[PDB]
């Protein structure tokens, strides 16, 4: 038995003599402040566990019951958000008509006037509306009563308390060794077969038992009063056998191989549902039920302690080819001797994941009414593209981390990361060279269509009524897909969604979901996004290959991951260390992300947003105006920036004047993070050394001698507020914009 | 022929080192083993003597300080140009600069204090700065 | 561009444009006589400010004289 | 009177802004039913905006042509209610903070862990000190002519002074 | 002056100018700066220790 | 190229030596320090000005100084 | 095997001998185009530069100029074609006067000044071929 459970009991004595010692984790910082920049260090190196001990045990023992922590948060997060729409929100008048009704659940109490912000939402209810789309997943669920959400706020909370416990338990009572921790084959089937399988076998089971039968009793008209509990579901079959006279037959035909017989409740008609506006429940069912099969078989595939299974060592060194020398030999120690491997790995792919689901969410809206909740789309979707963005950037970051620290050349000789070092040169000039060439053709279509509108030359101009740049291959895509249902999909009865083409579904003569038409204007900011994307790239990239030697500091990794410079020799070496290229990646990302919600936005409002007549005539929210006013700049700062910013700088006096105030507060934090971002630590040095002058004519004179922020931290610090500022400034400029409905 | 091991690497000098002064960098290693290159990856130190060339003095410099406080190993850096010509750089006298060595002559040493230097005003229109 | 980000990442890339150039037929035959470095830490200062100065007073002459004489007012 | 201002008391506009807050609220509130928790608040809303008015009213303000209370700040004591007064209490709290503070300074800086008695307060001592502010001008005062207030040109500088 | 005696400090480009240290050695074998003074704050460098000259040390 | 300095404050600590990455610094015999010896520049024609000299030294005011000047190849860091 | 391995047996240089940068093919192929095939006066190498890269610039012009829609197109982007050809023989010409300052290989003040006179012959006339060729077709 190799894979085995080990643990040292009563690891770390539990006492606070610690908690009064700030600091102690770190050996430098433990002899206490000498001036302020102790204070910025001690919040800086507090997660950095690496840096406080040599060992590697220590550092897992410590992240793992971080990560209860973590999830001890997440749960207490998820407790309050429940208890909020169970005790402060109208979910069961908006239940009874979710149309009408206006999501809220936070109510605001009435002290220096700010009471206006309980807006008059409906259901003889006054609240701030939310955006969060948590009225609609509890609908999806059959929640239909707020002793259910009471119930459900009161489990979170008891996991939380459990996940903390779990933390302290596993740090200072049964800590795991490090043998248990470098188990990745033991760790995947587990993660594979039981909280990715089993879950979503569990979830399924809860669908087909529970948000099945209540969600079509919903959308039949059925008051949710006369709705029998869940509960009265599971034990009278034939009440569920009404619904889906495939009950009946009970489990006899799932054991005989019969599945067909389930095809009242597990369907592939794909598409949406007309009345919900959301996809198919029994899609959905079906769905999670085949993905808990192949995540289950999919965990049985690596060996645990049974000889069968694939050793991930044998599998990596067993692919080598020609180009590549030694092939993926050493990955699996990388990969197991070293957390910043990983999590580069795991953010990278996570923030991948957020990115595809914000995608793939609003083209096919899974939850019922969220598809006319517009400003519920448009905040999922912004929110998940913003943490898809953070945590790609955090795994090229952490890359860059494991790079600096955790790469050893003896153990990495000649394999992959010792060959893409070796030809790093080439692979940033190229990757600048094709950055240069995406941002001079598609930002100078933009130019040059701007300067002839300007001149009059609108037939020279890129543009369908011009010269024209059809994306020919998104199109013959989207053809296809639309062709798909009966041919390449037969048993599929419609297509996956409807923006490929189709007919409009709109509910409650609002258009939840219509086709969407690719024009020039979308080949040129798809063109824009990839050009930000290859940019982005270029840079985190340049900073990981970078991170250990350059031409200009051979010696870079023994100056640590993040410093300041190496002096102004050389010409000048500001912002050399990967720290740095992080830092500028994180300016870009927030670019590209910005210009790809701008984009979403807009064409969401002018293309697919609006409304239906009973005839069927549409009318979208800006009239289609995204054709021939996307490709210009001027085009962009009018009738989108200019015409859709109406909304918060008029919405003084209203319910969404925080929106405005919080519009104003965005701008200014962005404008003040300017004043770290340009200047340097010296001049605010010297400012310090005469204000402290000043304090110590009066005998007033800190013992903890004021210091300013190091360089590194004036960068981060100007970084942060940078990004605050942005992202507030369209978080308000989007709500107030799409809560104005 | 003495080189230490090494698969190439895109880092390596360039038309310069051809042109102008290229650096070489000898030592001795008792074992074979494997060191980070001050350019490319990884590269393996054959037993006996290794040559190595460099396009910068930093690098070769900063792969000695490799050597010495990792793999203990003494080593030597030359200069070679064009013409042939070969100087000799790192150890100028045999013994390391952090040692002190008898016959040494001080360099760039002014006889007072740092704040004691004569201000600009004094020294004007004259090719000089304060310090020289 | 100029005022955020400093040389050091300049520099570096710069190194990678440099063997680019260096090693491309056709292109070997002509080379720089001036080595190409990176705009230097002061410089740099001064043309991000310059930049910014310039787009700044441009934007807000364009601004004073349009809507002046847009609106006659 | 001053620069033109007619008393808040008899401005039209400044009734006219009552009125339509007042009918603004009103309408607001006729899309519920009488008795109804946003009814009740709304309600109340209605009674603190007039109370508000009445108050600013009956205060003394002095409003402009827009119909908003002007302040008047040139230390005429007609109107010191409006700046003079507040500012004294403001130069009082905050007085009492700072010297508070000083104190604390000069108290815990004669011992060799000076430093490490900053980032941990001594909360004892703290309140000791934080006590003493109510007298902070008097004090201070008395430091002045004491010559304890402030340091000799015996302290640190810089090469040009 | 002596060992564990206060100086106020007179170097001008000292950080601690116009400031008063303890003399913790000093080296009566020549040397141009022999009096090792040791000062409360920490300079920009961390330091809070610097030799002197008895010339630029005013003693009490 | 770049004007390194040493003034006579000067410890002999060898700490400036040992980081310079150039090996531009050395250490001479001298005897107005107690460890008898101090810094020297011999060789200011590598210089690079990284100013990690400045950065390893104990004594009040840097003793030793480097004042940037005419940049060439050498100490404009340039493998080209 | 071992597809990748340093360029000219010299492990320290900075390049590499992968497939593209030295095989036959691209050997070949860069050995005979006019910059570097041997046996050719500087003249000749000028000439077939010329000639290539004339009538290739006629065509973006001619179809993307501002005339494009005129029936006078051709002309125009023959003739903005040959003031680019004019403007590259001069750039041309002032790198030859700053570079080999102090026939034979083309990197040479003399050989220079044969290229660009052979490039500038050769650009004028791929100019007046492609025009020649798109009058009538
Ligand atoms: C986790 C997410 C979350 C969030 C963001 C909120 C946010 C909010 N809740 Mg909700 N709530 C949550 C979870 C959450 N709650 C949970 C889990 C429960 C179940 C118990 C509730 C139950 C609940 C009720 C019953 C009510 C709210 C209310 C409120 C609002 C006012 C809170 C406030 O300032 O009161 C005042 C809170 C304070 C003044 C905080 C106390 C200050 C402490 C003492 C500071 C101590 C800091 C300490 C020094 C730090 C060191 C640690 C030390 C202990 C050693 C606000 C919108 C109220 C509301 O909306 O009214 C209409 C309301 O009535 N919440
Ligand atoms: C973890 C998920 C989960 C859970 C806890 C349950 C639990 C249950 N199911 Mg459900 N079921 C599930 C997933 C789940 N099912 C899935 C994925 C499908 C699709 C194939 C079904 C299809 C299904 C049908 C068609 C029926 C049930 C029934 C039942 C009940 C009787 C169980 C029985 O006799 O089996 C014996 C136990 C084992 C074999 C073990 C029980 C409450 C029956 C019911 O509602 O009667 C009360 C019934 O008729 N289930
Ligand atoms: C076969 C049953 C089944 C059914 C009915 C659905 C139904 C649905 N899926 Mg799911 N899905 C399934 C299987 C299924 N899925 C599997 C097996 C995968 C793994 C790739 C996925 C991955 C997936 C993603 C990533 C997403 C969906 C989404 C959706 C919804 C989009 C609307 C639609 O018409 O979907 C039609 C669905 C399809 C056309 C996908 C079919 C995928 C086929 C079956 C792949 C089969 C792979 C094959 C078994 C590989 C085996 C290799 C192994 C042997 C080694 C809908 C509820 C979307 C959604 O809910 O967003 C809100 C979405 O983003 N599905
Ligand atoms: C799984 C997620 C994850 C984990 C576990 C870590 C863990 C770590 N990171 Mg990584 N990182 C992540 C995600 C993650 N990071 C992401 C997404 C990014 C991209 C931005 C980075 C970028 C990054 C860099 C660039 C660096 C690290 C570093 C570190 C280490 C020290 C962190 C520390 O001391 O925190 C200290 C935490 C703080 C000081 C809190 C600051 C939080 C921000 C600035 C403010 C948040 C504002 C809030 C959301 C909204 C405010 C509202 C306003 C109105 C008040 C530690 C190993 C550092 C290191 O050296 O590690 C070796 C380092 O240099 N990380
Ligand atoms: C809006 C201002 C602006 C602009 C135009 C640029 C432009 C550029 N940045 Mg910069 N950048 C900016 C703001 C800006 N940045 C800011 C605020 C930051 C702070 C975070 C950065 C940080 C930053 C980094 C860290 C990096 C860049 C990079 C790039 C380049 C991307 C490649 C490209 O598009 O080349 C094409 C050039 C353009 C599209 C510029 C417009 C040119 C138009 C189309 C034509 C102009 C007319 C023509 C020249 C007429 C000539 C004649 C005339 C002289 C008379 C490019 C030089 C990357 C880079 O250089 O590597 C590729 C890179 O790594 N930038
Ligand atoms: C009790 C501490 C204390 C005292 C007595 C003073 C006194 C003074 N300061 Mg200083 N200051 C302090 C703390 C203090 N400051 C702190 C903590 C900061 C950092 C934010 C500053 C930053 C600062 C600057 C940048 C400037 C002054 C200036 C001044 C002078 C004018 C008043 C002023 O502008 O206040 C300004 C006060 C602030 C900007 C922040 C004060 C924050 C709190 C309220 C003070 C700390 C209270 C603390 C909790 C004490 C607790 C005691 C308790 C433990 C018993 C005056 C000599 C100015 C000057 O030189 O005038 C000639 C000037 O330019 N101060
Ligand atoms: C400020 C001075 C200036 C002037 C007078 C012009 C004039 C012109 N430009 Mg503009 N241009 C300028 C600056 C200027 N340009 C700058 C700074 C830029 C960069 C932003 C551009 C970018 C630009 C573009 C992108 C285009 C033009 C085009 C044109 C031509 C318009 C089409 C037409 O009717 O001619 C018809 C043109 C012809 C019949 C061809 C004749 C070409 C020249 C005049 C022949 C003689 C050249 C001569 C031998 C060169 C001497 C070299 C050296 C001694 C200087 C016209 C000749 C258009 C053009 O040329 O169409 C193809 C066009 O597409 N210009
Ligand atoms: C997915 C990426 C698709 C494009 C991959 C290109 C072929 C990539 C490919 O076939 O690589 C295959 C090639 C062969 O390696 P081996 O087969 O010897 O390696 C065995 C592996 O198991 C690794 O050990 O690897 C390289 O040469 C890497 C450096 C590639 C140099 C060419 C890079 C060109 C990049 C730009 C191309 C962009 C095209 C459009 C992208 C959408
Ligand atoms: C939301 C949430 C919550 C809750 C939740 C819940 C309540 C859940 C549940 C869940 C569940 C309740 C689950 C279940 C599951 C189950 C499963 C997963 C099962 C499985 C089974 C199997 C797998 C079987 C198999 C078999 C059989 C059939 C017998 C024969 C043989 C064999 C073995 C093959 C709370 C409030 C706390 C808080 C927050 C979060
Ligand atoms: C295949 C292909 C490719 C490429 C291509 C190319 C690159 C082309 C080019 C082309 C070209 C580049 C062409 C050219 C041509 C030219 C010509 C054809 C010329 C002619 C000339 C002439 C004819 C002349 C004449 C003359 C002179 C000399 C002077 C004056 C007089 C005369 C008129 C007699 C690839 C593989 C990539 C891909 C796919 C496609
Ligand atoms: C303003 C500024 C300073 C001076 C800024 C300082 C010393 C920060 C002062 C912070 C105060 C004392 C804390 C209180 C701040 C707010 C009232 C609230 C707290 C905010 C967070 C710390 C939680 C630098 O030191 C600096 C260094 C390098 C580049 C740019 C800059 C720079 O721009
Ligand atoms: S300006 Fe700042 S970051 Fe740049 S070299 Fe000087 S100290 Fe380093
Ligand atoms: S670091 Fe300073 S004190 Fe030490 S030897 Fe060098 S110059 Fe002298």
């Amino acid at each position: 038995t190799k894979v085995k459970i080990l643990v040292e009991r009563d690891a770390t004595a539990t006492s606070f003599e610690k908690w009064a010692k700030p600091g102690h984790f770190s050996r430098t910082l433990a002899k206490g402040p000498k001036t302020t920049t102790w204070i910025w260090n001690l919040h800086a190196d507090a997660h950095d566990f690496d840096s406080q001990t040599n060992s590697l045990e220590d550092v897992s023992r410590k992240i793992f019951s971080a990560h209860f922590g973590q999830l001890a948060v997440i749960f207490l997060w998820l407790s309050g958000m429940h208890f909020h729409g169970a005790y402060f929100s109208n979910y069961l008048a908006w239940l009874n008509n979710p149309t009408s009704i206006k999501p809220s659940a936070q109510v605001v109490w009435p002290i220096v006037g700010q009471e206006i912000l309980n807006a008059d939402v409906g259901g003889n209810f006054q609240g701030v509306q939310i955006t969060s789309g948590f009225f609609q997943l509890w609908r999806a669920e059959g929640i239909t009563s707020e002793i259910q959400l009471y119930w459900t706020a009161i489990g979170a909370l008891v996991m939380s308390g459990l996940m903390l416990f779990a933390g302290w338990f596993h740090y200072h009572k049964a800590a795991p060794k490090l043998e248990w921790f470098q188990n990745a084959e033991s760790m995947l089937n587990h993660h594979l077969s039981i909280l990715l399988g089993l879950g979503c076998l569990s979830w399924a089971g809860h669908q087909i038992h529970v948000a099945l039968p209540i969600n079509k009793l919903l959308d039949a008209g059925v008051a949710p009063q006369e709705i029998p509990l869940p509960h009265e579901f599971l034990v009278n079959r034939d009440l569920i056998a009404q619904l889906y006279p495939s009950f009946s037959k009970g489990l006899v035909p799932f054991f005989s191989g019969n599945w067909s017989e389930y095809s009242d409740f597990l369907t592939f008609k794909g598409g949406v549902n007309p009345v919900t506006g959301g996809l198919w429940l029994t899609d959905t069912a079906h769905h999670h039920l085949a993905l808990a099969v192949l995540f289950i078989f999919a965990g049985h595939m690596y060996r645990t302690n049974w000889g069968i299974g694939h050793s991930m060592k044998e599998m990596l060194e067993a692919h080598k080819g020609p180009f590549t020398g030694e092939g993926h030999a050493g990955l699996y120690e990388i990969l197991t001797t070293s957390w910043h491997a990983q999590l580069a790995i795991n953010l990278a792919m996570i923030g991948s994941l957020s990115i595809i689901v914000a995608h793939h969410m609003y083209a096919m809206p899974p939850y019922p009414y969220i598809a006319t909740d517009y400003a519920t789309q448009l905040s999922l979707f912004t929110h998940h593209v913003w943490i898809g963005g953070f945590c790609i950037v955090g795994g090229a970051a952490h890359g860059a981390i494991f790079m600096v620290r955790d790469y050893n050349p003896a153990k990495n000789y000649n394999n992959l990361l010792d060959r893409v070092i070796r030809h790093r040169d080439s692979i940033i000039s190229h990757l600048n060279w094709v950055s240069i060439f995406l941002g001079f053709h598609s930002f100078g279509l933009y130019i040059h269509n701007d300067t002839m509108r300007a001149l009059g030359r609108s037939q020279d101009m890129f543009s369908d009524t011009a010269i024209q740049l059809q994306p020919i291959f998104a199109q013959w895509i989207q053809n296809l897909h639309l062709l798909a249902p009966g041919n390449t999909a037969p048993n599929a009865l419609t297509t996956a969604s409807y923006v490929f083409g189709g007919d409009v579904v709109s509910v409650g003569s609002k258009i939840a979901i219509m086709p969407i038409k690719l024009g020039t204007a979308d080949f040129m900011v798809h063109h824009i996004h990839a050009f930000t994307i290859h940019v982005t790239a270029l840079i985190l990239l340049k900073g990981v290959l970078y991170a250990r030697s350059s031409k200009l500091i051979p010696d870079k990794a023994n100056l640590g991951f993040r410093f300041p410079c190496d002096g102004p020799g050389r010409g000048g070496t500001c912002q050399v260390s990967a720290w740095d290229h992080v830092f500028l990646g994180l300016f870009w990302m927030y670019n590209s992300l910005s210009i790809v919600l701008f984009h979403f936005s807009w064409k969401m409002q002018s293309d697919v947003w609006g409304s239906v007549t009973p005839t069927g005539a549409v009318s979208h929210i800006t009239g289609g105006n995204f054709a021939q006013s996307a490709i210009t700049i001027n085009g962009w700062l009018r009738d989108f920036l200019w015409s859709q910013a109406s909304q918060v700088i008029q919405s003084y006096g209203s319910a969404l004047s925080a929106y405005g105030l919080i519009f104003l507060g965005a701008h200014f934090i962005w404008a003040f993070s300017l004043m770290f971002l340009f200047s340097g630590r010296g001049y605010w040095q010297e400012l310090i050394e005469s204000i402290v002058w000043a304090h110590n004519k009066i005998k007033v004179a800190p013992a903890i001698q004021p210091r300013a922020l190091s360089i590194t931290q004036g960068r981060a610090v100007g970084l942060a507020h940078y990004l605050l500022g942005g992202i507030g400034t369209t978080w308000a400029f989007f709500l107030a914009r799409i809560i104005s409905v | 022929p003495y080189s230490p091991i090494f698969g190439g690497s895109t880092g390596g000098w360039l038309r310069a080192a051809e042109v102008e002064e290229k650096y070489a960098i000898t030592w001795t290693s008792p074992k074979e083993q494997i060191f980070e290159m001050p350019t490319g990856g990884a590269a393996v130190m054959l037993i006996g003597e290794n040559l190595l060339y460099l396009a910068r003095k930093e690098q070769c410099l900063a792969l000695g300080t490799q050597l010495k406080s990792f793999k203990i190993s003494d080593y030597k850096i030359y200069r070679i140009f064009p013409s042939g010509e070969v100087q000799f750089l790192h150890p100028k006298d045999g013994v390391f600069p952090e040692k002190v060595n008898p016959g040494r002559l001080p360099v760039g040493n002014r006889s007072f204090s740092i704040g004691k230097n004569p201000n600009p005003v004094s020294v004007k229109f004259s090719g000089q700065g304060t310090y020289e | 561009m100029f005022l955020i980000s400093w040389r050091g990442y300049w520099q570096e890339l710069i190194e990678t444009l440099v063997w680019a150039h260096e090693r491309t037929p056709l292109a070997n035959l002509i080379s720089w006589k001036d080595k190409p470095v990176a705009l230097s830490i002061v410089q740099a200062r001064l043309v991000g400010l310059a930049h910014f100065t310039v787009g700044y007073i441009l934007t807000y002459a364009a601004f004073v004289i349009a809507s002046t004489a847009g609106k006659f007012g | 009177d001053v620069a033109g201002l007619i008393p808040c008391n008899e401005s039209p506009v400044f009734t006219k802004r009552l009125n339509a807050s007042v009918v603004k609220l009103e309408n607001r509130v006729k899309k519920y039913e009488a008795g109804s928790p946003p009814a009740l608040a709304l309600e109340q809303q209605i009674e603190r905006t007039k109370q508000r008015f009445d108050r600013y009213s009956k205060s003394g303000l002095l409003c402009g042509k827009d119909g908003l209370p002007h302040l008047i700040t040139d230390g005429r004591w007609s109107h010191s209610i409006e700046f003079v007064i507040p500012g004294l209490m403001f130069l009082y709290i905050t007085g009492w903070i700072g010297w508070v503070g000083r104190k604390y300074i000069r108290t815990v800086g004669g011992d060799t862990n000076a430093t490490e008695k900053e980032i941990i307060i001594d909360v004892p001592l703290a309140l000791k000190i934080m006590s003493t502010g109510f007298i902070w001008p008097i004090s201070a005062w008395q430091e002045y002519i004491s010559g304890t207030l402030l340091a000799d040109v015996s302290e640190i500088t810089v090469s040009p002074r | 002056m002596d060992k564990g005696s206060k100086v106020r400090n007179l170097r001008k480009e000292s950080y601690w100018f116009n400031e008063i240290g303890t003399v913790v050695t000093i080296d009566k074998s020549g040397i141009k700066y022999p009096a090792l003074v040791r000062f409360t704050k920490v300079n920009y460098s961390g330091t809070n220790s610097t030799n002197f000259s008895l010339d630029e040390l005013q003693e009490v | 190229s770049h004007a390194v300095k040493i003034y006579d404050t000067c410890i002999g600590c060898t700490q400036c030596v040992r980081a310079c990455p150039t090996d531009v610094l050395e250490m001479v015999p001298w005897d107005g320090c107690k460890a008898g010896q101090i810094a020297s520049a011999p060789r200011t024609e590598d210089c690079v000005g990284c100013k990690r000299c400045e950065s390893a030294c104990p004594t009040d005011f840097l003793s030793v100084r480097v004042y940037l000047g005419g940049e060439t190849t050498r100490s404009m860091g340039l493998a080209y | 095997a071992n597809f990748i391995k340093p360029y000219n047996n010299d492990p320290f240089v900075g390049h590499l001998s992968t497939p593209v940068t030295t095989s036959a093919a691209t050997k070949a192929f860069l050995g005979n185009l006019p910059a570097y095939r041997a046996g050719l006066s500087p003249l000749l190498r000028g000439l077939e530069v010329g000639m290539a890269h004339g009538y290739l610039l006629v065509g973006p012009f001619d179809k993307l100029g501002p005339l494009r829609n005129s029936e006078i197109a051709l002309l125009s982007g023959f003739l903005s074609a040959v003031g680019l050809i004019t403007i590259l023989t001069l750039c041309l010409t002032i790198y030859g006067k700053v570079s080999f300052q102090e026939n034979k290989d083309l990197l040479t003040e003399d050989g220079w000044s044969q290229f660009t006179s052979g490039f500038l012959v050769g650009a004028f006339g791929g100019a007046g071929f492609a025009y020649l060729t798109l009058l009538n077709l």
